[PDB]
Formats: structure tokens, C-alpha cells, sequence
């Protein structure tokens, strides 16, 4: 259930704000860092919320006016899109698919441009939505140096170190409108995502799931993404979505979710809940076990699969012809 | 060493780099 | 048509000895081994009949009563069933497939026991059907190395040479009852497939039919083999089988079928026509091209498929959970 | 050079041997 407020402040959030889809749920454990049962999830890469990190403790006074004041005259990603969903797209890969269209578009900016695009939207009561999708750099500020300097690196770094994780790549910063949806997707990388303003719903689902969530083709921009559309799922398409299972949170200021590699995970920010501000911390993963146990694991097999799909794309000369080799493999033989 | 190469994981994750 | 015999000898062969199938089919072309054009189909990897090569020309003279006075006292490999078809099938690749029992038995016996087999079969109107596959080798008797040597080694180490072709590996000596059938498959090696009694009709198909004739998965004992059945063809399981188009002949004493690697090849011996004997020449490929060229030819897609299934059998350290990693990774995503 | 390990041809053939 939603979380109370310390002081008396009530519920910070309410089932209301909550968009409605198809499928059941159970909750992430919230946990304290100091619980054996936190560390054994992350050791086990399942997902577990932490409540007192303090990881990004110096940041929970950032709000926009602070940000735009001291976050410095660099460019920032931008996206807007007229849905509230901001599915993801690699403009590297869009040459293989002229056919797509996104429908988002990005544009850089200043902070203070994002400011003011934000506030002309309000005061007009447009229907536009912008989602700031910013990779932290070195540009920032004196003052965000400062903040991210304090940010719990004893914590987070013993963290890599115990896990065997690789080196941290990026801290990437985000900034979405109430009712802003990333679809569901899994990165390759561990994600340590640390929520500083407002608040969002996190529905994971294991790498194990792949079979119900129907990435896209490896080749296609929106490789690693369901094709599945959760607010109106094509059942015919894709009949697996209806044995799909979600592990479910909101996090808050303060809580940092662990979303291991490979997990699927469908983000939103609450509803009339204002702007949220999350701050992601990803990690390339362990290398590869010296002695391979089998048989193996999900994750393992969605790396074999994407592994096939670049290794036929790049052997036919053109992504295009990979469905109808592979197709040609199972008709009538595997199937 | 088959097995190796194939479970080679790659690190492409939603961001804009 | 059928050829007409030397000395007014009347025809062969007629139409009636041949099995009905559900499929249209055109000639190979019958040429003379000094003719530019059967040069060219070679060349280009395509199937003639040579009708005056010499290959062969000492064993023109074998028959059961020579084979047996000269061939020697080493075991031969001697397939029994109680059907025309004789589907070839890998001893080592049972293990992955405890379910399949094979339809034909081999047993190894001396060449004597193999005329006498045959004679106690038809003296007794049996059902039975023998086939004999032995490679040649050096238990043979003095008789045979004479004519063996005495093949046109000139002719056909000059097509090796031409072709870039790598080593003659082995030379099947093939003696079959009327009526025997060697149901369709492909083999990875080149074919100069002589014939030297009896009628053998021939139907090919090329590697780009691949999508019509269903092989076996290839950690199947039937590798390689088609699983339609030509003779009662299952339309729902193999609807592209209604697509197939052959390329046919018959070949006799004498005339030498280039089978290039990777074509499909159903083989009969007609029916009331007496035994039949054959002796193939397989030669291995040549090397891979420096330039791959785009598109890639059938046979290489043909080569690409077979390698993917033999990594992933290997990878998943399970040939059976092939099929299921193919089918994930294809439903709503590429089909 | 994944092209050239992936056209890798095999030799298998119907023989007994
Ligand atoms: O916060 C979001 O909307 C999207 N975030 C991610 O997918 C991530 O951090 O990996
Ligand atoms: O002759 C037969 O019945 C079978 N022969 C072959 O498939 C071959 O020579 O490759
Ligand atoms: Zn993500
Ligand atoms: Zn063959």
C-alpha cells in the first residue's frame, strides 16, 4: 500500500493515480540496506527496493528552479511526444526501418528552455508532453558537482565491488510530466535508479518472461522494447501477454529501486502527482562465469538470442533477411 | 568455445549516448 | 523419353517402372562429356547426365557372380526392411532422439551371404528388401584393384582440379533390389554418381527448394534427410511441399549423374528391372571464396541454418532445447 | 569474419563410414 508520510502528511500517493492494465502483480520487497535479505536479492539480481541509502541524499533539494540556477548552460535531451508514452528509439538503427515513425522527438536544449517550454504548456493547458533525458556530464555547475560528490559512493561502490559488476558508465538524469510512461524494455546494464522528486510505479518482469513481452527485432530501433501495447494488448499478435506477471513498487524520495539486468521494467510517473526527478546509476554486468552451469539460465538465453540475431544480420548482409532465415529454420521442423 | 561467444552480453541500455 | 539399346535392343525402360508422386518435374540434360555446355553445368553447380565418360568402364562387367568370385572376404554393410524406402539414418545421433526407430536394419555381413540372402528371398517370394552400401577399400580383391585402377582417374581428377574441388574421400559401392528407394535428401559433398546396372531414375531438387522439403532437424539421426513423405504427402505439416519442382532423369549402364552438393536427390531403382549397382565418387567442396558475394546463394543460407542449429545445440549443452529457443525467438517477432 | 564461420560448410554425406 502506499507509504505515510512522515509528520502526519497523509498518503503520499493514492491508488487513483495508478494507470489500469491487464495483468496481476505482487510487490518488490522495500527493505533497509542494512537487511541480509536486501543483499541477498541483489547478490541473487532480483529486485528489491532501499529505503535508506542516502545515495542520492544531497539531491532531494532538487527542484527545477535549483536545477536551472546551477545545472549549468549545457544541451539537454529532450522528448516530446502528444501520448503520454515515450517508447524508446535508436536513431543509429532507424536506416534499417524507413517505415518507422516515432511518435516522440527529441530536441536539445537549455535547462531554461525546458523550463519554459514546461511552463507555456502549463499556463496553456496544452496536451503536449516533454520527458528530459539527460547523461550527467561535466558541464553541471559548481553546485551540482558538489551534490553529485555527495552522493553515498562508500555505499554504491562497495556495491560494484561485491557484485563483480564493471565500472559505472552513466548517471543518467530524468525529468518527465505526471503521467509520463517509459514502455516496457531491459537494459544490459545493472541499474541502481534513485528517485528524488515526485513519485513513480515500477512494474519489473523477469528475464524469463521474454516470451510474453515480444521484443522487437534485434535490428529495429526499438530493439529491447515490447512491441506489446499494455494500454490496448493485441492478444492474437502476442497470446503470451496474457500469462504475463509483474513484480510492483512506487518509489519515492529517498527509495532506490535495483532493477538487475535484463529485467524488464515499465516506469510511470503518478498521475497528478507533479514532476518527478530520478537519477539512474548504471553498471556494466560481471563477466561471464568461468565455468558455465547448466542448464542455463533466462538471461543467458536472451543473450544466445540477440547474439543469433547479430550474428545473422551481419552474415546475410542485411537485417531484413533475418526473419526469413529464421522462419525458414523452424517452418515445419521445430515448430 | 562456443558457448562462451553466444552468452557474450552486450551493454545497450535506454539512453541517449 | 526412355533411350532406345544399341542392336535394336527396344527400350530400356518404360514409363510403367517408375513411382507416381504429386509433383511436375523437367529433364537433366543427357550430354557428351566433350560438350561446352555439360562443362558450364558443372561448373556452375548444376546436374547433368554425362553419357560417355568411361568412368567406370571396367565394372561395366559386374554382376553378383563376378563381385562375389573378386571382391573378397571384407564385411559389408547390408540394410534390410520391409518397405521400398530406404531412409538413411546416423547411428551416433540416436542418443538425442531415444524415440526414433528406424524403419530399415543394418547387418554386416560377407558378400557371399549377401547373394545367398538375396537368392533365399526371392526362391521364398518374400517381402524382405536388401540394400547394399559399402564403401570401397582395400580388403578388395585382385580383380577389382585392376578394374578399380583402370577407372578413368584422367577425366575426373581433371574435374577436381577445374572445379577447386578438395580430396576424393570415398567411393560407395551401392547394390540395390528392384524397386528400392533412397528417399529424398542432400549431401555436403560433390557427386559423380556412376551407374553400372540396372535403371536408377534420379530426381533432384535445388538447394533454394530447402523451404519445400522440410529436413529433419540436424540433430536428428535424419540429418539431411526430407521428412515429407513422397509417397503420401501430409499437406499440413509440409504445405510448401505442394511448391516442389523436380529435376529428373534415369540413368543406366554406363552414363554418370553429376550430383552437386547441397541439391536434394530422391533415387529409385525401377521397378521390375532387375538389381541395380552403382558406384558414387564424393569429392569435398571447394574452399569458401576469398569475396563473399551478396546475396548469398541458397547452399550458403543452406550452410549458415546448419551451423546456427549445431552452435545453439552445443550452446544450450541440450540438441532438444533447440526448437524451443528458435520458437521464442521467432513468435511476434519475426513471423 | 562471422560470415566466413557461419558459411562453414560440412561434409556429412549417406555413407555408412
Ligand atoms: O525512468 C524512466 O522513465 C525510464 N528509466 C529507465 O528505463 C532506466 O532507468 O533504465
Ligand atoms: O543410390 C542411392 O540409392 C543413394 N545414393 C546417394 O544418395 C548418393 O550417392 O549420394
Ligand atoms: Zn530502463
Ligand atoms: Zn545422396
Amino acid at each position: 500500500e502506499p507509504r505515510e508520510e512522515a509528520g502526519a502528511l497523509g498518503p503520499a500517493w493514492d491508488e487513483s493515480q495508478l494507470r489500469s492494465y491487464s495483468f496481476p502483480t505482487r510487490p518488490i520487497p522495500r527493505l533497509s540496506q542494512s537487511d541480509p535479505r536486501a543483499e541477498e536479492l541483489i547478490e541473487n539480481e532480483e529486485p528489491v527496493v532501499l529505503t535508506d541509502t542516502n545515495l542520492v541524499y544531497p539531491a532531494l533539494k532538487w527542484d527545477l528552479e535549483y536545477l536551472q540556477e546551477n545545472i549549468g548552460n549545457g544541451d539537454f535531451s529532450v522528448y516530446s511526444a502528444s501520448t503520454h508514452k515515450f517508447l524508446y528509439y535508436d536513431e543509429k538503427k532507424m536506416a534499417n526501418f524507413q517505415n518507422f515513425k516515432p511518435r516522440s522527438n527529441r530536441e536539445e536544449m537549455k535547462f531554461h528552455e525546458f523550463v519554459e517550454k514546461l511552463q507555456d504548456i502549463q499556463q496553456r493547458g496544452g496536451e503536449e508532453r516533454l520527458y528530459l533525458q539527460q547523461t550527467l556530464n561535466d558541464t553541471v555547475g559548481r553546485k551540482i558537482v558538489m551534490d553529485f560528490l555527495g552522493f553515498n559512493w562508500n555505499w554504491i561502490n562497495k556495491q560494484q565491488g561485491k557484485r563483480g559488476w564493471g565500472q559505472l558508465t552513466s548517471n543518467l538524469l530524468l525529468i518527465g510530466m505526471e503521467g509520463n510512461v517509459t514502455p516496457a524494455h531491459y537494459d544490459e546494464q545493472q541499474n541502481f535508479f534513485a528517485q528524488i522528486k515526485g513519485y513513480k510505479r515500477c512494474i519489473l518482469f523477469p528475464p524469463d518472461q521474454f516470451e510474453c513481452l515480444y521484443p522487437y527485432p534485434v535490428h529495429h530501433p526499438c530493439d529491447r522494447q515490447s512491441q506489446v501495447d499494455f494500454d490496448n494488448p493485441d492478444y492474437e499478435r502476442f497470446p503470451n501477454f496474457q500469462n504475463v506477471v509483474g513484480y510492483e513498487t512506487v518509489v519515492g524520495p529517498g527509495d532506490v529501486l535495483y532493477i538487475p539486468m535484463y529485467w524488464w521494467h515499465h516506469i510511470e510517473s503518478l498521475l497528478n502527482g507533479g514532476i518527478t526527478i530520478t537519477v539512474n546509476f548504471w553498471y556494466k554486468g560481471a563477466p561471464t562465469p568461468k565455468r558455465i552451469e547448466y542448464p542455463l539460465k533466462a538471461h543467458q538465453k536472451v543473450a544466445i538470442m540477440r547474439n543469433i540475431e547479430k550474428m545473422l544480420g551481419e552474415a546475410l548482409g542485411n537485417p531484413q533477411e533475418v526473419g526469413p532465415l529464421l522462419n525458414t529454420m523452424i517452418k515445419g521442423r521445430y515448430n | 568455445s562456443i558457448v562462451d561467444f553466444l552468452i557474450t552480453a552486450g551493454a545497450n541500455v535506454n539512453s541517449p549516448d
